[PDB]
RNA sequence: GUCCGAUUUUUUCGUACUGGAUUUCCAACGGGGCCUUUCCUUCUGGCUAACCUUGAGUCCUUGUGGCUCUUGGCGAACCA
């Protein structure tokens, strides 16, 4: 949220989540992050790097948090074969 | 959900997306047509033709095929019923269960249902009048009905 | 579930689903060219047929109607087109 | 007479006239190649850029017609696209079209639904593939505002047109504004 | 029976975004649909969505992207005279600063902000944020 | 450019008003037009083709009326 002279006021911007883009609330205490070890050559993963992703308390609550991942994983490519668009 | 009933079938007839076709048809409309005019004289209603042209003739449907909604062949043809089938079969019924109504006065559920079919009856023949297949006022009658059957 | 490709969703689903409830309905009756083996004769009969179809004369039998598809009688061919 | 001009319906033109006597010579082949080659004549041709190296020449058929067109077009087209090498060649039927009613553009005696801006594109991309019938169709709005129209061609035969699809893209996009994309059994 | 079908459809769509779903049929398709559906996407409510051609009416499939809020039908189209724009904005809508009703002028259909443009209106057919 | 309280607080350091035309230097926005098979429907005006026609002429491996002048009829189209 801007101001007058575009100036930027409204005193933090939410995170949204990674499946639904639906804003995660301040007390979401069902809301997660996973950070994803991203690797080098050959095993040796690169630490303070990460493919990182957050679910919504809602999507988790309904057990389509694992199949999100999937899609999600895939997509950035972290998994191939796994995730599958027709069903 | 039906008219007359708590019933939600579907037991309904999907038609295939081809206006045209089957690759293994070949026989002309000329030919088809020439044999739905040949069951219509031989006394048969539109339903029962391309009930049997379906079945033994190959004919998927006369309304691709030939282009033409099977009973307007027949109207083409001079061949069209006085009355729609669609209400033909809606009033013998009626006529019929009045009859039966008659020999069992007592059987209250016959009654019931007489109500049914002759509500159906009307209503159909009020759209009928409604596009002029009908003459203006025609109505269903109680006591002529039988004289429409036979 | 949650995000599923509707515009293509696999065949083997879409053959199990209702006749009505496919992407875009369709009929899943067949056609048969049918005849007996003492006629070279070729009857055009329809799979959920309910008229007891007969040969173009030698009053036989083909098929016999039923709550589905038809029956036809105890020695005879068929293809299905 | 004459078995030149006169299998036209006009007083021009160049490219017509030529087809005219790449009929005429496959009319040299009496016995069935010209008693049912010489009732077929057409209206007129249009030239347009395809994608690649060659272009794409669209014959108008008056429409009645149009059907026997039809029980040769796998000959005709063949012999027309030996003869025009580099060329790809489709019969499409002219077809009237009659605009919506209005306050304004008023007619009286209503107007047939086979005489409208959407029946007869619709006939158009029917006629373009000739051969083959169409299996199903969608219409892509585009996030970014306009839409793209994926007509579903047959398996069946599809020899006869694998070729000229890029090209039948083009034809329709001249004709009317709207844009094609194909495809087959996925 | 079927009476309103762009509410069938509204509902549908807004039904999804509860329930976290991407993707949305619809049936039947109208036009009034497609114009509709049109006007969420240029806002950027919906994105990309895809006719279907079954013989007959039609089906649609759409592509939610999360920040739809409430797509709705009002229903009846009242007839809203423009000086009148205003009041069902302030009723209907969450902010001054954002958000569409969208009518049916004879200027075609189209959201509030465009009508107050052209200066013309209408009857009311929903609204979206 | 000049009206005006000039702000963080140092100097040639930074704020409500007006003017701005035509630009390829981007944008959004509305108004009126056309072309794309689309001004249609009615009526009046315009210019007039073609069509018939009187009269005088010419061609033809054929009365085939071709073609040109000419008398007064009829106003496709197109424009308003
Ligand atoms: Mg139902
Ligand atoms: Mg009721
Ligand atoms: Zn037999």
């Amino acid at each position: 949220m801007e101001n007058d002279k575009g100036q930027l006021v409204e005193l933090y911007v939410p995170r949204k989540c990674s499946a639904t883009n639906r804003i995660i609330k301040a007390d979401d205490h069902a809301s997660v992050q996973i950070n994803v070890a991203k690797v080098d050559e050959e095993g040796r993963a690169i630490p303070g790097e990460y493919v990182t992703y957050a679910l919504s308390g809602y999507v988790r609550s309904r057990g389509e948090s694992d199949d999100s991942l999937n899609r999600l994983a895939q997509n950035d490519g972290l998994l191939k074969n796994v995730w599958s668009y027709s069903r | 959900g039906r008219m007359h009933s708590a019933g939600k079938g579907i037991s309904s007839s999907a038609i295939p997306y081809s206006r045209n076709a089957p690759a293994w048809f070949k026989l002309s409309s000329e030919s088809v047509i020439e044999q739905i005019v040949k069951y219509a004289r031989k006394g048969l209603t539109p339903s029962q033709i391309g009930v049997l042209l379906r079945d033994a003739h190959g004919v998927t449907q006369a309304r691709v095929i030939t282009g033409n909604k099977i009973m307007r062949i027949l109207k083409s043809n001079g061949l069209a019923p006085e009355i729609p089938e669609d209400l033909y079969y809606l009033i013998k019924k009626a006529v019929s269960v009045r009859k039966h109504l008659e020999r069992n006065r007592k059987d209250k559920d016959a009654k019931f249902r007489l109500i049914l079919i002759e509500s159906r009856i009307h209503r159909l023949a009020r759209y009928y009048r409604t596009v002029a297949v009908l003459p203006p006022n025609w109505k269903y009658e109680s006591a002529t009905a039988s004289a429409l059957v036979n | 579930v949650l995000v599923q490709d509707l515009l293509h969703p696999t065949a083997a689903s879409e053959a199990r689903k209702h006749k009505l409830k496919t992407l875009v309905q369709g009929p899943r009756s067949y056609f048969l060219d049918v005849k007996c083996p003492g006629c070279l004769n070729i009857t055009t009969v329809f799979s959920h047929a309910q008229t007891a179809v007969t040969c173009e004369s030698c009053s036989t039998i083909l098929c016999t109607p039923t709550g589905g598809k038809a029956k036809l009688s105890e020695g005879t061919s068929f293809r299905r087109k | 007479s004459a078995p030149q001009a006169k299998i036209l319906s006009q007083a021009p033109t160049e490219l017509e006239l030529q087809v005219a006597q790449a009929f005429v010579e496959l009319e040299n082949s009496s016995p069935e190649l010209k008693a049912e080659l010489r009732p077929l004549q057409f209206k007129s041709i249009r030239e347009i850029d395809v994608a690649g190296g060659k272009k794409a020449l669209a014959i108008f058929v008056p429409v009645p017609s149009l059907a026997g067109f039809h029980k040769v077009q796998t000959k005709l087209t063949r012999e027309l696209e030996k003869k025009f090498q580099d060329r790809h060649v489709i019969f499409l039927a002219e077809r009237r079209i009659l605009p919506k009613p209005s306050r304004t553009s008023r007619q009286v005696q209503k107007r047939p639904r086979s005489r409208t801006l959407t029946a007869v594109h619709d006939k158009i991309l029917e006629d373009l593939v000739f051969p083959t019938e169409i299996v199903g169709k969608r219409v892509r709005y585009l996030v970014g505002g306009n839409k793209i129209q994926k007509v579903l061609l047959d398996s069946k035969d599809v020899q006869q047109i694998d070729y000229k699809l890029e090209s039948f893209q083009a034809v329709y996009n001249k004709l009317t504004g709207k844009q094609i994309v194909f495809e087959i059994p996925s | 029976t079927r009476s309103s079908v762009l509410a069938d459809a509204l509902n549908a769509i807004n039904n999804a975004e509860k329930t976290g779903k991407r993707q949305v049929l619809i049936r039947p398709s109208s036009k009034v649909i497609i114009k509709f559906l049109q006007v969420m996407q240029k806002h950027g409510y919906i994105g990309e969505f895809e006719y279907i051609d079954d013989h007959r009416s039609g089906k649609i499939v759409v592509q939610l992207n999360g920040r739809l809020n409430k797509c709705g039908v009002i229903s009846p189209r009242f007839n809203v005279k423009i000086g009148d724009i205003e009041k069902w904005t302030a009723n209907l809508l969450p902010a001054r600063q954002f958000g569409y009703v969208i009518l049916t002028t004879s200027a075609g259909i189209m959201d509030h902000e465009e009508a107050r443009r052209k200066h013309v209106s209408g009857k009311i057919l929903g609204f979206v944020y």
